[PDB]
């Protein structure tokens, strides 16, 4: 159940910044 | 400037 | 975090902070990775050259935390360390080669919507992930500036080429070491300081959508300088040991 964060992905919740990480993964 | 913890921690 | 911003509350609920007893102080950052144990950087526990050299009774994690100096009741969650495990090739005469270190808690911590392990990668996943120009997120309570903030600070860094870090430094790289941060002509910013180290570099999955750790926030030559980079220790190079460690002790 690692790396998946309670009040985020468990919810489908994006968080501020991280589709900045996402989009970098070109 | 931290706040006290429980002494039941620093015990 | 230097150039950070506000973390969301729950955005980083496997980052644990070392705190030190007597006296009452932020000592570095941490992660769990399991309800057992926590992952940070061996210089936080012993460096000789400042006369460090912390035991298991002299200090505390604590986990869940938001806010840097209030004690969040009900929130956080304080825990006692059985025992400490620092490589047994840490190099802290030269270059903090293999800076990495592992605490076994007292007792398991309870998970919650503010406390949950972060992963560990696999061959495959450290592979895909950690080149060049792919962006990580730090975490930590540490300084804003080369003063503290209220609460836990972010802030996402490309992974810097290996030619550039060495260049950029007279510090012997291993292997075992990766660093991060924008170039001087890239415009952003941000860097981990002092406080921050022990913190998590964490990366998340396009495949999976889990977030894994890749580094450990381990040394710099100041903070957000231009020219310079942070530098982490490389935890899959080390992951066994890591894994030696657990199911042997565990
Ligand atoms: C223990 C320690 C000693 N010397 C440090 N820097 C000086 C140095 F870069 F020249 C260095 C690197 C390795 C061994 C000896 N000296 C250092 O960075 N740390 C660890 C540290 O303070 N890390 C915090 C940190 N980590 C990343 C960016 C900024 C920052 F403050």
């Amino acid at each position: 159940d690692c790396g998946l964060r309670p009040l985020f992905e468990k919810k489908s919740l994006e968080d501020k910044t991280e589709r900045e990480l996402l989009e970098s993964y070109i | 400037d931290f706040e006290e913890i429980p002494e039941e921690y620093l015990q | 975090i230097v150039e950070g911003s506000d973390a969301e509350i729950g955005m980083s609920p496997w980052q644990v902070m070392l705190f030190r007893k007597s006296p009452q102080e932020l000592l570095c950052g941490a992660s769990l990775i399991s309800d057992r144990w926590v992952l940070t950087a061996a210089h936080c526990l012993l460096y000789p050259p400042w006369d460090k050299n912390f035991t298991e009774n002299d200090l505390l994690v604590r986990i869940g935390k938001h806010s840097r100096t209030r004690y969040e009741r009900n929130i956080e969650k304080i825990s006692m360390l059985e025992k400490i495990y620092i490589h047994p090739r840490y190099n802290w005469r030269e270059n903090l080669d293999r800076d990495i270190a592992l605490m076994k808690l007292k007792k398991p911590v309870a998970f919650s919507d503010y406390i949950h392990p972060v992963c560990l990668p696999d061959r495959e996943t450290a592979a895909s992930l950690l080149q060049a120009g792919y962006k990580g997120r730090v975490t930590g309570w540490g300084n804003l500036k080369e003063g503290q903030p209220s609460v836990l600070q972010v802030v996402n860094l490309p992974i810097v080429e290996r030619p550039v870090c060495k260049d950029s430094t007279r510090i012997r790289i291993t292997d075992n070491m990766f660093c991060a941060g924008y170039k001087p002509d890239e415009g952003k910013r941000g860097d981990a300081c002092e406080g921050d180290s022990g913190g998590p570099f964490v990366m998340k999955s396009p495949f999976n959508n889990r977030w894994y750790q890749m580094g450990i926030v381990s040394w710099g030559e100041g903070c957000d300088r231009d020219g310079k980079y942070g530098f982490y220790t490389h935890v899959f190079r080390l992951k066994k040991w890591i894994q030696k460690v657990i199911d042997q002790f565990g």
